[PDB]
Order: C-alpha cells, then sequence, then structure tokens
C-alpha cells in the first residue's frame, strides 16, 4: 500500500443529489474511514441550534422546559460559518456577541375570536393565534448583524414545525440566544437527519439456474434485482444495487444451495439526509475535512514525556 | 474505612481477590456468565480464524499490559498456526497468547487434561473438540466453556 | 531550597565583602567540578536525569550568583577567579546538560551574560535543547516541584514600603548589578 | 503548546525506543481504528494495536514496536502523516467527481 | 402530549407533518400506510413518530382556567 | 530439514457443523499402512474426495514476521502451509504408531509403520501441502 495506489483506485459514484439528500457510492475505501467520516457527520460537524431560552411569561398549557427543548430542536437555517464559537470561561455578559449568537424572540397572546361561525370545532376560527409555530420565532439581528445577516434573514428550515398551543387568555413570551455546537454534545446540534451507509449487494450464482427456477429465484428479490435471459434461459443478476439483503432466497431449500450473498466489500453506499442548514454534500465535505485535521493538529502537537 | 490498620484488612483479608473458593466446600463462586460462555465457544471454535492484525487487535484490548501484571514490558505473540497461502492465527491462539501475556515468565506453562459440557458428536465425525487439553500453557484441543 | 536561599542571598546582599563571595563560589564549583568527576559516569546509565536534581540546583545557585556578580570574580589582571571561564563550559558540555534542567529564565540570562563576558558559550546547547523538545527524561509528576522550587527566590524585591526603604542600605537591586 | 493531548507510558516503552505505548486524550475508536490501520502499513512495524481502557474515561491507547529501522516515536509520526495525506487524496477525489457531476 | 418535534432516531423534522397526516386520513380517506409515505416519512424511525402520535393536548386544552364555560 | 512426505488420496470431506474447516480422511499411495486425518482451512484451500494432495512435515523452512522484499523459504514451493505442535505419540500394535498434530485446534492424527514416521518428535513443526 501506498498513497498513491490509493488514488488510483478509489473511485465516488454519485447516484442522486438534492438541497436535502444525497446518495453516493465511496469505492475501494476501508472500512474504518468510511466509519470514520459516518461518525463525524452525525457527531462533529458544528451546527447551530437554540441553547438558551429566557422565559418572561408562558402561561399556556406547556411547561417552560419542555417548551425550550423543542425550540432546541427546530433546525435553524443558518450557514454555521458565519458564526464564531462561544468561549465558556467569560461571565454571561462577555460571553454573547454579535459573531457569537443569534437571538431569537417569539410573543404571542391568545383571545377569543367574536366572529366563529357559530358551533364551529376549527381552532382557527373559535381562537386568534391558537397554534404557534416555528415560522412564528422572530430573527432579532444585533450589533453587525444586521448588515451580515441582511441577505439571509434567520429563518427556521422547517417553518409549519407545530410548537405550541394556546386558548384564550395565555401568552408567551421568551428570547433564545442559539450558538454552534457539535451532535455529540447534544443530538440537537446534529445537521443530519441521518448519515448512514450499507456496504454494496453482491449476489452471485453458483451454478445456471433455468426454467422454473429461474422465475423461482427471481422472485426471492426485490423487482429488478435479478433478471432471465432470453435465450440461455438462465438467471443472471441485473443490478444488485436495488436489493435490500433479506436473505428470502436463503430460506427456500432449492436454492440456499446454489447463491452466495457478499458485499463489493468496502464499496460503501452512503446515504445524507440533511437537517436543512447545509446541503448534503457541505455536510459530507466538511466531514472529509475534519478527519483530515484530527490528523494534522496531532502531527503538530509536542509529544510530553 | 478510616485508618491504616483498616485499610490493611479490607486489602488483605476481607478483600475479593483471594475469595475465589467458597469456605461451604470450597469451590468456585467468581466466573464469567451469558454473553461471555457463548462468546468463548464461538471463539474458540475450530472454525475460528484471525488475519495478524486481527489477531493483535484481540490481545491488546484484553491484556491491558499498562498494569501491574508488566510480566514483560513488551507484548509476546506466537506464530501463525497457517503460514501460507495466507498468514491466520486461531481462536485457541488468542487464549494461549493471553495466558503467555499474564501468567509469570520464569514458570513453565499450566498442564491440564479436562473436558467441557459439548458432546463430540456435536462437532461431527471424528472430533474431540469435548477434551480440553493445555500442554505447556497452550491450549491444543478443545473449546471453553461454562466448565 | 537552601540552595536557593544560597544563591539568592549573595547575589543581593549588599554588605557582603568581595572574598566572603568568592568563598561561596569556591565552595560551589569545588563540589561541582567533583560530582562530575566522580559522578558523569552514572548518566549514561540506568535512571533519569532526576538523580541530579542537587547537581542541577547547586548549579544553578552559582549561575545565578554569577548573573549578579560577575563583575566582581575578575581578578586585577582581568582573568577570572575560580577559572570561570573554563568552568562554567565544562558543565555546560557535560552530560548531566544543565541548561535543560535548570529554570529556564536564569539559564537564559546566564547565557547572555557568559556569552557576553566570553565566559562559556550556551546558546547552541539551548538551541539543541528545544529542539529536541519539539520532535535525559524526568517524570515530570516529580519533574514540576522542582521547577516550582527553582522559580522561587526568597530575596527577590520586597514590596512592603517602609521595609523596602529600610532594606535599600543592605540590597542589591537588579538596575544596581 | 498542548503537553496534556499525549503522552508517554514509560512503564511499557523500552530502552532503545523500538517499543512504546501512548495514552491520548479525547480520543476514541475514530482516531484510534485509522491509525492503526495506517501504522500497520509502515514495513519497520512489527506490532501495533489501540485500545480504550474504559468508554466513561477519554482515553486512547497506542502500542508500537518496531523492527528496529526506526523508533516507536517515528512510527508514530510516519502514521499520522500518511494519515493526513491520505484525507488529502480523498478530498480531492471526492472535488473532482462533485465537478465532473 | 403534542407532536414531537424531531424523529427520536433519525433527527427528521416530523413536527409539521402531524396536520397534513390528519387531513389525509379524514379528507383524502388513505389508509395510514400511504399517507405516511406522501408526507416523506420513508425510515421505520419516522414512519412511527406519526402512525403512532396521541394527541393527547387537545383533552388538556378543554380544561381553560381562563374562561367562564 | 524434511521429516516426512507422501501422497495421500483423499477418502472424505466432512465439513461438520463448520462452514470454513473440513476434516479430511485420507490414505497414503505408496504405504498400505499409512493414513491420515486432517482439519483444513478448507476456504483457503477447497479439498474434494479423490484429490490426491503431497503431504510434507518439516521441523524448519530453508522468527516469523511478514513476507518482505525477495524472502525465498521451503513454503515457495507449496499451496497450504500451517504451523503447529507434535502433542502425542501412541503405539497402535507391535509395527505401527500414531503422531498427533494441533494447529491451534487443527487436529492431524498420521498413522503408519514406525520406521516410515522415525523422524518425527514431540517438537514443534510446519505442514506443507500441495495439490
Ligand atoms: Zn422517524
Amino acid at each position: 500500500w501506498n498513497v498513491e495506489k490509493f488514488k488510483k483506485d478509489f473511485e465516488v459514484n454519485i447516484s442522486s443529489l438534492d438541497a436535502r439528500e444525497a446518495n453516493f457510492d465511496l469505492i475501494n475505501i476501508d472500512t474504518s474511514i468510511a466509519n470514520a467520516f459516518r461518525r463525524i457527520m452525525i457527531s462533529e460537524v458544528p451546527s447551530v441550534a437554540a441553547e438558551y431560552v429566557y422565559f418572561f411569561n408562558n402561561t399556556s398549557v406547556i411547561q417552560d422546559e419542555v417548551l425550550a427543548h423543542r425550540i432546541g430542536l427546530v433546525p435553524l437555517k443558518v450557514d454555521p460559518d458565519m458564526l464564531t464559537w462561544v468561549d465558556s470561561n467569560l461571565p454571561d455578559d462577555e460571553k454573547f456577541t454579535d459573531e457569537n449568537t443569534i437571538v431569537l424572540s417569539l410573543n404571542v397572546k391568545c383571545t377569543r375570536n367574536p366572529d366563529a361561525p357559530k358551533g364551529s370545532t376549527d381552532p382557527k376560527e373559535l381562537y386568534n393565534n391558537a397554534h404557534v409555530y416555528a415560522r412564528d420565532l422572530k430573527f432579532e439581528p444585533q450589533g453587525r448583524q444586521s448588515t451580515t445577516f441582511a441577505d439571509c434573514p434567520v429563518v427556521p428550515a422547517d417553518p409549519d414545525i407545530l410548537l405550541a398551543k394556546l386558548r384564550p387568555g395565555q401568552e408567551i413570551s421568551l428570547k433564545a440566544h442559539c450558538i454552534l455546537g457539535i451532535g455529540g454534545d447534544h443530538a440537537k446540534f446534529s445537521p443530519v437527519s441521518t448519515a448512514s451507509y450499507r456496504l454494496l449487494p453482491q449476489i452471485n450464482i453458483l451454478q445456471p439456474i433455468k426454467g422454473e427456477s429461474a422465475r423461482r429465484f427471481q422472485k426471492c428479490f426485490p423487482p429488478g434485482v435479478i433478471g432471465i435471459d432470453e435465450g440461455s434461459d438462465e438467471a443472471y443478476v441485473k443490478d444488485a444495487r436495488k436489493d435490500t439483503v433479506s436473505r428470502e432466497v436463503l430460506r427456500y431449500e432449492e436454492f440456499a444451495d446454489k447463491v452466495k450473498l457478499g458485499r463489493v466489500r468496502n464499496h460503501f453506499i452512503f446515504n445524507v439526509e440533511s437537517a436543512g442548514a447545509m446541503t448534503p454534500e457541505e455536510i459530507f465535505f466538511k466531514s472529509v475535512r475534519i478527519l483530515k485535521n484530527k490528523a494534522e493538529y496531532l502531527k503538530n502537537c509536542p509529544i510530553t514525556q | 474505612p478510616q485508618n491504616e490498620n483498616a485499610r490493611a484488612e479490607a486489602l488483605n483479608l476481607a478483600n475479593t481477590d483471594s475469595q475465589y473458593l467458597t469456605p461451604t466446600s470450597g469451590s468456585p463462586v467468581r466466573g464469567l456468565i451469558q454473553d461471555h460462555i457463548s462468546a468463548g465457544v464461538w471463539l474458540t471454535s475450530k472454525d475460528s480464524f484471525f488475519t495478524r492484525e486481527q489477531y493483535q487487535q484481540y490481545i491488546y484490548g484484553c491484556i491491558r499490559p499498562e498494569d501491574g501484571h508488566t510480566t514483560r514490558s513488551k507484548i509476546v505473540t506466537l506464530p501463525p498456526t497457517i503460514f501460507k497461502p495466507y498468514p491466520l492465527w486461531t481462536g485457541k491462539q488468542i487464549i494461549t497468547t493471553v495466558l503467555l501475556n499474564v501468567t509469570p515468565p520464569d514458570m513453565p506453562g499450566i498442564n491440564l487434561i479436562s473436558k467441557n459440557k459439548i458432546k463430540n458428536e456435536y462437532w461431527g465425525k471424528g472430533s474431540l473438540e469435548n477434551e480440553v487439553l493445555f500442554k505447556d500453557g497452550a491450549l491444543l484441543c478443545g473449546i471453553l466453556d461454562k466448565s | 531550597k537552601s540552595l536557593q536561599y544560597l544563591g539568592s542571598y549573595i547575589a543581593r546582599a549588599k554588605k557582603l565583602s568581595r572574598t566572603q563571595i568568592i568563598f561561596v563560589a569556591s565552595y560551589l564549583t569545588s563540589w561541582l567540578n567533583r560530582y562530575v568527576i566522580e559522578r558523569e559516569e552514572e548518566v549514561d546509565q540506568r535512571g533519569g536525569m532526576e538523580r541530579f536534581k542537587h547537581f542541577y540546583a547547586a548549579f544553578q545557585a552559582l549561575c545565578y550568583i554569577f548573573c549578579f556578580r560577575h563583575n566582581i570574580f575578575r581578578d586585577t589582571d582581568g582573568n577570572w577567579e575560580c577559572e570561570l571561564d573554563k568552568f562554567f563550559q565544562r558543565m555546560v558540555i557535560s552530560k548531566f546538560n544543565p541548561l535543560k534542567f535548570c529554570n529556564e529564565n536564569v539559564m537564559l540570562m546566564f547565557a547572555r551574560i557568559a556569552q557576553q563576558e566570553s565566559v562559556a558559550y550556551c546558546f547552541s546547547i539551548i538551541e539543541n535543547n528545544n529542539n529536541e523538545r519539539l520532535r535525559s527524561s524526568w517524570s515530570l509528576a516529580t519533574r514540576q516541584q522542582f521547577i516550582d522550587l527553582q522559580s522561587y527566590f526568597p530575596y527577590d524585591p520586597l514590596f512592603l514600603k517602609n521595609y523596602k526603604i529600610l532594606m535599600k542600605e543592605y540590597y542589591i537591586e537588579w538596575s544596581e548589578a | 503548546p498542548d503537553r496534556e493531548k499525549i503522552k508517554l507510558l514509560t512503564q511499557a516503552t523500552s530502552e532503545d525506543g523500538t517499543s512504546a505505548s501512548f495514552q491520548i486524550v479525547e480520543e476514541d475508536h475514530t482516531l484510534g481504528n485509522a491509525l492503526r490501520y495506517v501504522i500497520m502499513k509502515n514495513p519497520d512495524v512489527e506490532f501495533c494495536g489501540y485500545s480504550i481502557p474504559h468508554p466513561s474515561e477519554n482515553l486512547l491507547n497506542i502500542r508500537i514496536q518496531t523492527y528496529g529501522e526506526t523508533t516507536a516515536v517515528d512510527a508514530l509520526q510516519k502514521g499520522l502523516k500518511d494519515l493526513m495525506d491520505l484525507c488529502d487524496v480523498v478530498e480531492s477525489k471526492f472535488t473532482e467527481k462533485i465537478k465532473s457531476m | 402530549m403534542i407532536v414531537p418535534v424531531r424523529c427520536f432516531s433519525c433527527g427528521k423534522v416530523v413536527g409539521d407533518k402531524w396536520e397534513s397526516y390528519l387531513n389525509l386520513l379524514q379528507e383524502d380517506e388513505l389508509d395510514e400506510g400511504t399517507a405516511l409515505s406522501r408526507l416523506g416519512l420513508k425510515r421505520y424511525c419516522c414512519r412511527r413518530m406519526i402512525l403512532t402520535h396521541v394527541d393527547l393536548i387537545e383533552k388538556f386544552l378543554r380544561y381553560n382556567p381562563l374562561e367562564k364555560r | 530439514n524434511t521429516l516426512f512426505d507422501d501422497i495421500f488420496q483423499v477418502s472424505e470431506v466432512d465439513p461438520g457443523r463448520y462452514n470454513k474447516v473440513c476434516r479430511i480422511e485420507a490414505a497414503s499411495t505408496t504405504q498400505d499402512q499409512c493414513k491420515l486425518t486432517l482439519d483444513i482451512n478448507v476456504e483457503l484451500f477447497p479439498v474434494a474426495a479423490q484429490d490426491s494432495l503431497t503431504v510434507t512435515i518439516a521441523s524448519s523452512l530453508n522468527s516469523w514476521r511478514p513476507p518482505q522484499a525477495g524472502d525465498r523459504s521451503l513454503a515457495d514451493d507449496y499451496d497450504y502451509v500451517m504451523y503447529g505442535t507434535a502433542y502425542k505419540f501412541e503405539e497402535v500394535s507391535k509395527d505401527l504408531i500414531a503422531v498427533y498434530y494441533s494447529f491451534g485446534g487443527l487436529l492431524m492424527r498420521l498413522e503408519g509403520n514406525y520406521r516410515n514416521l522415525n523422524n518425527l518428535k514431540q517438537e514443534n513443526a510446519y505442514l506443507l501441502i500441495r495439490r
């Protein structure tokens, strides 16, 4: 082995890329490294989420800490590069700056609606502001942010998230500070609605299988995985890439003898979904970079005896 | 305990470590259970083989040589069972290697002829895997078990 | 601790006579010359450089004394009392490698001054030392107390208004030396 | 600098330095496994493995023994460098494929 | 009580999907598994969150101490 | 140096309850009294009944480390090589003897005439097999 030998053999295939999810294969890479990227994407790629919630009033049916919690789960559409990290050794006054923190406010009172169509069940027409949504988090820019974030207001990635419900007379009033964090610390910071991989299917047939066996054999795998060839009448593999590895074949006695199920073994099929802040490819790039910095930061640290 | 006399007693008289045998009948009370028995039947199976990489990793993950058991200040390994076509170690070698790294070096390896709970018939024709054989500290035959 | 006291005292105490000072230098180089003659052989043997705390301790004190009072150790000829020119070099190049194990700020100041006085050249040995560092071993569990003990100087200047004034007649401020 | 990250465990490191154990803070399987993979490709390395004393103390123990051409500390450095270079190769390859996509 | 915001396992936002899911069952007269799919809930992780949610809050809300019943 | 070789013909290849190891029973083609029993990683060296295997036991090959630039040894002449220990000898009859080997658990039992197996000692040994 040798880094050049790796470069010549490594390969990437991008099946589908989208603003929310990516499906791609890493080919001829070692499991230890694929796993690294996977772990890093879930737990070490920074994101912005609400961390501290300051209540001035909440007379809703939902308790403060619980409300605070859900606000923290709301994925904010914020570029984490636009923020610096908080130093948690300073007092509260010094701790939060215009490079540190994003402030969201929320201010709803519920009143009864006079103009309700008599005999109505719907709370939209019965009550004003009965339902509180993530979109109701108002972005309040501080200091330089009026400028910096003028081209991209802070908005939740999923506006229609139900946050709270109210009835006449109840109010919610809170400010939230949102900062950088990582999934390993708390899952609210994870930038994925999940990054995972599977090893690629390898279905290899240990002798020809034809006729009524072919049709039978073909039905042990999802539609399109196994083909029946015209001519030799024998079964062959169309694309393993569609296989779910149910191992259904291995149940029927006649086939368990004639098939081995494996993988194209390093060959990793990654699926990455973004929680909404960054694109998948950015999140994967950021992870490949994070791994490299670990190695670089370590190479440059002095070894103390 | 709050003074050195009580310390000495808790470390030398009422300490766990001695109390391997019960005073009732003089038999063992400490051993491994569940996952660890099932695991042993598998790891010490004839079907069990490991590459250099795996073998060395199992060893270091369990030895903890950075301890009071500096029987050596270098981990010792065996040569592989299969040299060619590919270097492979067996599970039974992992056991031999473990004992080899934690028993005293100035002292010959253990010698034991014993039996386990699984009849030879279960492995196939001609098996002797029910017979547990340690010669000079090496597991030469048999799987390891609740027994 | 005594060796720190000893070195701090000789350096600071204004009413000391040239010869009482040379007395302490003559004791230290003498005791030092013996240490290196009888013990250097123990370095490449089994153990660590801590085995020699006491050596560095004394060599520090002597170096420190040289910082504050080097202008005194030149006799009428312009020669050095105690052959300090020839002596320092020998220790600096020894296997104990004092420069690496003594207080960093003193070793530095001694370098500066010693080099200036054509007494010794340490600066390449220092370079080598903190290069080997980036890339002679001592635990650091106990290595720190020593660094701590070698940082304290019991007669570094006073900060009590009156006492200070009262001490002036008996004190040499660094600016004076 | 930062001296508290990696340290030598002098009670399992030989006189000749061809064998050594290091304790690295704040690192688990992620770096550990990747680093031993890389190190074991070094032809002068006779032994290498990593272990995690306990899931509750953030500590990583690496062992390296060489055949005597380089020291154990050398192998650690080549491994770390090799690992960095390996990531570069991946980043560059991924970039090209995104562009070409 | 109220819809969870994210799926416990996936991390995927699910809280914007409750009111619509009900409208799918009700108005479009779909079965549960068809409706879940139409909202983008693919992993059984995520289908579980909406499939088995109990909007208990709508019960809590009927006791409002701040209005003359 | 070499301690024993012979061409054996395989009678039975039993996979037992394993799926990487098989128990092989085989008789010599040169001695009517020499027979063999051997566990083999058949994933690395497949064997079928009626195969003919050349089987060599040797004391050395002319401590272990991964192959390097231009290493040459007795292993080069064969397909499958194992290292192990002789752990038991037994009298079978007035004329014949059996020796027992373990290769990290994979067991060999070699029975033969006491003159035909003269060189075998209770030591470690390499096993070499080629097709
Ligand atoms: Zn889910």
